[PDB]
């Protein structure tokens, strides 16, 4: 990722398909479910801010 | 569908009525005469077996293509999936209406006539822009604006409920509005109310994510913004923090602030241009207004412009009961004392309060929010204010 | 219920209601199920289920799409290049005339002997072809109003000189081909343009400045130059560049390279206007905010040959323009609209134009259905007064 | 030529000196100086950044200042600035007293070098002095005092002010923890060591990497000091144990 | 400094079979074909146990930064 429509794609490239499909899942879920979702990363400011 | 057009005044009138009972009158003759027919003989064979003959004439190893170029008369060249180009001919079964350049045609395996077209995907960028229902909340979280959510009421939502109104006196709506003031102030927040709250395909876009890494991507990016809006029906765009794209500018610079200009060209005409706009309207956000260009927030481009003022003395009480609201407090909280200082707080200020005392309430086991953790966070949230004292004052 | 919108609202939506439900009623009767497969009306299945298909499966054979390349000795005898199947040397089928074909042009030829059978017309990008205008705006002189020696200008460039040649002829001069539009921002370039689209009588084509910008290196230069020779097909054809100051950028290339690609397109479009190969009937129009920028080569006569200027409307087309835009309302009878006039200060079109919708706005508000005086005076005031600052 | 000039004294589009704001960035990252105003008494702390085992010791201080027998100040900015302003400093209290025989009032002082400051940022086409300064004196006029200078030209009289880094730390416990009008010298020293340890936070109070000043009155005269090494020590190990015994 | 001096010495000493290739010869001009030979060198090392596969010049492959839009 780090970011939407970064390279001109229009949001098809594979790369942001995969942050898409991430960011549907994450809203998938409830706060109370108990399932914590740890990220990492060894460089923050390039890290996207739609996470 | 497919219907026709009364065109009589098309305000309530008795022109209207007529031309409308005699619609109705007619659809009732056709209606009952069908029905007789039906009764008379289904035609159900008859209509079955047409599919029969349309099959015979598409056999089995239907091909899928790609049309290229329509000659407008019954015939085409579609490209099959190697590549070659075809000069086939266009049957009588396939509704035209579906054709267009780059459609998925679906051709005939010895005789590649075209004999049918397929769906696409619906995600060019529909997807990645709408943003569906706000999961903030609706109009019912937004308090003190009164004034504000009235004229953006009026200006986008009101020329779709009633068109009545607008109509009978012979004016279109505003074109775009263009929500500036100081940061933290409840733009965005109005733009997501007047879209989850209305019945058009509302999309959002920043400013800086219009700042493409290739040359003429901005401007492609901007261009195709504006392409599907009008494939559906009644739009709405709000470029958010435009400022980052929409600068004086300044002719003295180097770099790629020259593409930036470029982009900003190609919204100017989209906005208000050669051709017609179709049905779409703007929004726009800008922290900071007086950087913007002259020809973007001209007239005829935004006709609406709203400032957006900080909450003064009671929407504060407002906000933070709005806030506040979700939580157990103790007795003993005394909102008043922290809303009467005159300390400029903003929306967010108070968003930031809420949620730094909600916290700490919880860093200490304890089951309930009290005063004194509210009054710590207000002077924690503060603390991030800086700059030099007596200079310039 | 509601206040009451008219006397006969529920008797309207009743008629309404019933005939979607009638609608609806015989779209069951009738089947018409939505076909994934893009397969037409059942009623228009017709000559489709059979007798023009059936009747056309027959003799229209499949030609297949060719690009002559060479037509090497005055006897019939062409080199082909099929797309991405092989490359032939082909004879023609006794339908096309040898005048017909020539060098370059797309041919249809058949499966079995790749005989010659149908020319076609070119292969345009097809972000080339869009910028053809097709439907004509409506916009026309009469709604252009204050603006009367420009006016006159462009219509004497653009205009006069396609309907009737003689009167150039005969004296013997070639008229001005080309003409710059500047002035502040919604003074009327843009509606002026409109304007020349709808009521001249030749191939019309928009381009924006920002159109020709692209991302791989020499596309740019290639879209300008199929534009021109597409332009150039026509028998005569204007063309309309909005924002000229996109790509006519100032020529200042020192040091670490800076906007160059955008050079190279902009010196194919003044080769193309004026240059080694001739200009036939084309007549160019741009429009700037800012014509400073505009390089030294372009801005020469030549290629932009007039330079109009649009300056803010005087107090007569001030009224004049009011008055256009307060037409097809329902306003009241007796407006002073040179009072109107007088009360807003030097004002563009666009500031008119916002007066009397935010009037109308003044009319809505308090339930009212006819534009009065204090209705525009109300306008005035929230248009000028409070968005000064901006 | 106007092609390198860079418009060190003119004003911004919203009315603020740029080059003003950038030099209080400057002194946000220098040592910290801390005034604490006793009712016997004015002190100041500021800490010392030149810590280095191959440094030699000379002069009587390292950021404490005499400017007269009755005041003394402390710096934070640029070393060399510094020296500039303390030698105008100087001048200016010998000009005072020989036109008048009497040590120079404290305001009268500090108004005089905040005037030469302002002055050098409204025009010229300098660079403004990027330092900001702490003082302390006595005279009959409004006794023991504690002032603050800034590169604008502004001053205050404050009863405890920190300048420099971690400031808002600072001035934060110095709000929490000042008695006005009642505390003795000591009490004060005791809690400049206090603030002092939590803003230096690299390490603790080594009694080293610290500076402390004193001014008091003594047998009718003024008297200033410089804390050893030894006292200064000490107040540390009080302080600790007095922690210790609160936990 | 002597990279490809020493691969050259163990592929004259060793016993082992020996396939050298140059990242640059990987890439080639139909799709499918690069993943193919990749596959194919593998596979024929794995049927000889003993065996030494050199890539000389494998930047022409490996490079991190990509733009995956051409
Ligand atoms: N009157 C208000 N009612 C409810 N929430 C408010 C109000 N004013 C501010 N807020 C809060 O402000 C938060 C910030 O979002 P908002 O959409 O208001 O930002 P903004 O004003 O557009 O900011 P920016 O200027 O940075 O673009 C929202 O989450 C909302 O909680
Ligand atoms: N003389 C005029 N008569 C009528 N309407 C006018 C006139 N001048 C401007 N307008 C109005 O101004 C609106 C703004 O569009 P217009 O074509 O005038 O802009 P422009 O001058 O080309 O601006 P830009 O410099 O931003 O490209 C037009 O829709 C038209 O309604
Ligand atoms: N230790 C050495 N003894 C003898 N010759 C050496 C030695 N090191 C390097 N050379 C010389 O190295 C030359 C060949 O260099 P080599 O092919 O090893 O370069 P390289 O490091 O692989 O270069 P590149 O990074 O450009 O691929 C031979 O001529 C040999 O003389
Ligand atoms: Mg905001």
């Amino acid at each position: 990722g780090s970011s939407r429509l970064e390279g001109g794609s229009g949001g098809d490239s594979e790369v942001q398909r995969t942050m898409l499909e991430l960011l549907n899942q994450l809203d998938g879920f409830e706060a109370t479910k108990n399932i914590k979702v740890i990220m990492a990363t060894n460089r923050i400011d390039i890290l996207d801010s739609a996470l | 569908a497919s219907k026709l057009p009364l065109v009589t005044p098309h305000t309530q009138c008795r022109l209207k009525l007529l031309k409308l009972e005699r619609i109705k009158d007619y659809l009732l003759m056709e209606e009952e005469f069908i029905r007789n027919q039906e009764q008379m003989k289904p035609l159900e064979e008859k209509q079955e077996e047409e599919r029969s003959k349309v099959d015979d004439l598409r056999g089995t190893p239907m091909s899928v293509g790609t049309l290229e170029e329509i000659i407008d008369d019954n015939h085409a060249i579609v490209s099959t999936s190697v590549g070659s180009e075809h000069y086939v001919s266009i049957l009588s079964f396939v509704d035209k209406d579906l054709l267009e350049p780059g459609c998925s045609v679906l051709l005939n395996h010895k005789v590649h006539a075209v004999i049918g077209v397929l769906m696409d995907d619906t995600d060019p960028l529909v997807t990645v822009m709408k943003v569906e229902k706000a999961p903030q909340e609706t109009y019912a979280d937004i308090g003190g604006l009164d004034n504000q959510i009235q004229e953006i009421k009026e200006s986008v939502e009101l020329p779709l409920t009633h068109p009545e109104y607008y109509e009978e006196m012979g004016i279109k709506p505003p074109k775009g509005v263009i929500l500036y003031g100081p940061p933290g102030t409840g733009k965005t927040l109005l733009a997501k109310a007047v879209a989850n709250q209305t019945s058009a395909t509302f999309l959002r876009v920043v400013g800086s994510e219009l700042i493409q890494k290739y040359l003429g991507d901005g401007p492609k990016l901007v261009r195709e913004l504006f392409r599907v809006a009008e494939e559906h029906a009644p739009s709405i765009v709000f470029i958010d923090e435009i400022d980052a794209i929409g600068t004086k500018r300044y002719d003295s610079n180097s770099g790629g602030e020259r593409e930036i200009q470029r982009t900003m060209l190609e919204l100017l005409n989209q906005l208000d241009g050669f051709d017609s706009r179709g049905d779409v309207k703007v929004i726009m956000a800008t922290n900071r207004i007086e950087t913007l260009d002259p020809a973007l927030i001209r007239p005829g481009r935004i006709d609406r412009k709203i400032e957006f003022p900080l909450p003064d003395e009671k929407t504060k009480k407002r906000i933070f009961q709005i806030h506040t609201s979700r939580m157990t407090l103790a007795d003993d909280v005394t909102l008043d004392d922290l809303i009467m200082a005159k300390d400029d707080l903003s929306g967010a200020d108070i968003k930031a309060i809420c949620t730094e005392a909600g916290l700490m309430a919880l860093r200490e086991r304890r089951m309930k929010v009290t005063n004194e953790d509210f009054k710590k966070s207000k002077e924690n949230v503060l603390y991030k204010k800086q700059e030099g004292t007596p200079e310039g004052l | 219920k509601t206040y009451g919108q008219s006397t006969y609202s529920r008797q309207i939506k009743q008629v309404e209601d019933d005939i979607q439900q009638l609608l609806k009623k015989i779209n069951e009767l009738t089947g018409i199920k939505e076909s994934d497969t893009g397969l037409a009306p059942p009623a228009l299945w017709d000559l489709a289920a059979d007798k023009q298909t059936l009747q056309s499966e027959q003799p229209l054979q499949v030609a297949r799409c060719t690009k002559i390349i060479n037509a090497d000795s005055e006897d019939p005898k062409y080199i082909i290049n099929v797309k991405q199947f092989a490359k032939f040397v082909v004879d023609l089928s006794d339908q096309v005339a040898p005048t017909d074909i020539e060098e370059g042009m797309r041919v249809g030829v058949d499966r079995n002997k790749y005989q010659i059978h149908i020319p076609l017309p070119p292969k345009i990008d097809p972000t080339v072809t869009m910028m053809q205008v097709e439907e004509k705006p409506d916009v026309t002189y009469s709604d252009v109003g204050g603006c009367k020696e420009q006016i006159e200008k462009l219509r004497e460039v653009v205009e006069t000189p396609l309907l009737h040649p003689e009167r150039f002829v005969n004296l013997g001069i070639e008229p001005p081909k080309g003409v710059l539009l500047f002035g502040p921002p919604g003074t009327g370039k843009t509606l002026c343009a409109r304007a020349v689209a709808n009521r001249t009588d030749a191939c019309f084509i928009r381009v924006i400045g920002s159109e020709l910008v692209q991302k791989y290196v020499g596309e740019g230069a290639r879209m300008v130059r199929e534009l021109f020779e597409m332009a150039r097909t026509k028998k005569a054809c204007l063309i309309f560049f909005d924002e000229i100051d996109a790509i006519g950028g100032a020529r200042f290339d020192d040091g670490a390279g800076g906007d160059n690609e955008v050079q190279r397109t902009m010196l194919e479009l003044i080769n193309q206007l004026d240059g080694f190969d001739p200009r036939g009937n084309i007549k160019v129009l741009m429009a700037t905010n800012r014509p400073d920028t505009l390089d030294p080569a372009l801005m020469r006569p030549g290629r932009l040959d007039r330079k109009i200027e649009f300056s803010l409307p005087d107090l007569e087309g001030r009224t004049h323009i009011f008055k256009i835009h307060a037409r097809s309302m329902s306003v009241e009878r007796d407006i002073r609209f040179e009072l109107l006039a007088r009360l807003c200060p030097n004002s563009t079109g666009a500031e008119i134009r916002s007066v009397c919708t935010e009037a109308g706005m003044f009319a809505i508000r308090a339930r009212r259905k006819i534009a009065t005086e204090k209705d525009f005076l109300e306008a005035v005031n929230k248009v000028i007064k409070s968005y000064a600052k901006f | 030529s106007r092609r390198y000039d860079s418009r060190t004294t003119i004003f911004s589009p919203e009315g603020r000196l740029y080059q003003v704001e950038y030099a209080m960035e400057a002194i946000g990252h220098a040592g910290t100086c801390l005034g604490i105003l006793a009712n016997d008494g004015v002190l100041l702390a500021a800490e010392r950044r030149n810590i280095h085992k191959l440094l030699d010791e000379v002069f009587f201080s390292e950021k404490i200042y005499k400017l007269n027998e009755d005041m003394a100040c402390s710096v934070a900015g640029i070393t060399s600035d510094a020296n500039v302003l303390t030698n105008e400093l100087r001048l200016i209290a010998q000009r005072y007293l020989l036109q008048y025989q009497e040590p120079i009032p404290c305001e009268q002082l500090v108004t005089a070098l905040c005037d030469i400051k302002q002055a050098y940022t409204q025009f010229g086409g300098k660079r403004p002095f990027g330092v900001s300064l702490l003082y302390i004196g006595w005279d009959k006029h409004y006794g023991f005092q504690l002032y603050q200078s800034d590169p604008s030209g502004n001053y205050g009289g404050w009863k405890a002010t920190c300048i420099g880094n971690n400031s808002a730390a600072a001035v934060s416990m110095l709000k929490q923890d000042y008695k006005e009008g009642e505390m003795t010298l000591k009490s004060a020293l005791a809690l400049a060591i206090k603030v002092l340890n939590k803003t230096m936070d690299v390490s603790k109070l080594s009694a080293e990497k610290v500076e402390i000043a004193t001014l008091t009155r003594e047998n009718g005269k003024t008297v200033i000091r410089v804390l050893k090494q030894k006292e200064v020590e000490q107040l540390i190990k009080k302080h600790e144990e007095e922690e210790a015994k609160a936990e | 400094c002597g990279k490809t001096m020493l691969a050259k010495a163990v592929a004259h000493h060793t016993t082992a079979a020996f396939i050298r290739v140059v990242g640059s010869e990987f890439v080639q001009k139909y799709l499918g074909e690069g993943p193919r030979m990749v596959r194919d060198v593998f596979r024929l090392a794995k049927e000889n146990a003993p065996a030494i596969i050199f890539i000389d010049e494998i930047d022409a492959i490996a490079t991190k930064r990509f733009d995956a839009q051409t």
